[PDB]
């Protein structure tokens, strides 16, 4: 079997030179923002004080349709809160800075991949964004401070032209993904390495990616715990670096030589 | 038609 440190030797060789990445709400845990599955922590086991027929339903689009007002009162909870990148975030701009980065792509909708510095053209946010909204009626478009400044006061965001009701652009369960998604067309057969980082690997089709890359390009997990094809559809170039996800990258980061480098960046940007 | 619909599976 492979080892993190023959991953990190093909990097250094520069065997791997075009690395895809896939990210979920694990690698924002370190920043202050909780999971969804986690025990205890997760959101999944802390919605009993929402107006909810069961947890799930608050980022299903049919609920959202028949009641919006328990997503808007969650939402109210993250929009004050400061969260900034962590080191994960910053390791993922360093692949960038190395020539490294072919994509990544990302569940979270916490905005932190930009805020690190990963440009838009390298980022596929695959479940969308607060940034920008729509209405659900007339399909308008709205800055997302828009919604921001509607929610913060109480208030369901409605469209100044027809009053429907107006929703940030992310991805609810049963809404369409967007077109930039398919990008792994191309991007899954040609990378060479994948780095899957804080993921439950349990909502499709993004889980599904996993497997487009080819059988020759190893697979490295770093997980609290094996996930997903990893766990029961393992292949023979597979790492799991099982632990928490700020001590699999610093070790991945020594096992490189890019302790300096690293330690410039976050400087840089803190 | 070609994009896919998020589920969760
Ligand atoms: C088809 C579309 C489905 N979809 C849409 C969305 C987004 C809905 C809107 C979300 C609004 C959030 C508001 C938050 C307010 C907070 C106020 C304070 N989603 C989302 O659900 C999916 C979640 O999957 P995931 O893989 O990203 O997350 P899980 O929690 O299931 O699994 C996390 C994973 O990471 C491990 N882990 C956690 N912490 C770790 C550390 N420190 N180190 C290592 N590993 C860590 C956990 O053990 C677990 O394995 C996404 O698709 C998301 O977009 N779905
Ligand atoms: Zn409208």
């Amino acid at each position: 079997k492979l080892s993190l440190q023959d991953v990190a030797e093909l990097i250094r060789a520069r065997a791997c030179q075009r690395v895809v990445v896939m990210v979920g709400a694990g690698i924002s845990t370190p920043s202050g923002i909780p999971d969804f599955r986690s025990p205890g922590s997760g959101l999944y086991s802390n919605l009993q004080q929402y107006d909810l027929p069961y947890p799930e339903a608050i980022f299903e689009l049919p609920f959202f349709f028949h009641n919006p007002k328990p997503f808007f009162t969650l939402a109210k909870e993250l929009y004050p809160g400061n969260y900034k990148p962590n080191v994960t975030h910053y390791f993922l701009r360093l692949l960038h800075d190395k020539g490294l980065l072919l994509r990544l792509y990302t569940q979270n909708i916490d905005g932190l991949e930009r805020v690190s510095g990963i440009p838009a053209s390298k980022l596929v946010e695959a479940h969308g964004t607060f940034a920008s909204a729509t209405c659900t009626v007339c399909q308008r478009p709205f800055p997302g401070e828009d919604i921001r400044a509607d929610v913060m006061a109480d208030r369901v965001p409605r469209c100044p032209v027809c009053t429907g009701v107006v929703k940030p652009d992310i991805v609810f369960f049963g809404e369409p993904l967007p077109q930039r998604f398919l990008l792994h067309v191309v991007d899954f057969p040609m990378a060479d390495l994948l780095l899957i980082l804080g993921t439950s690997l349990e909502v499709e089709p993004f889980a599904s990616l996993t497997e487009a890359v080819r059988s020759s390009v190893p697979r490295l997990l770093i997980n609290r715990d094996l996930v997903g094809p990893l766990a029961w559809h393992p292949r023979s170039r597979d790492v799991a670096q099982l632990g928490d996800v700020v001590h699999g990258v610093e070790s991945l980061v020594e096992l490189l030589g890019w302790t300096e480098e690293m330690r410039d960046l976050v400087q840089r940007e803190t | 038609e070609a994009l896919p619909k998020a589920t969760g599976g």
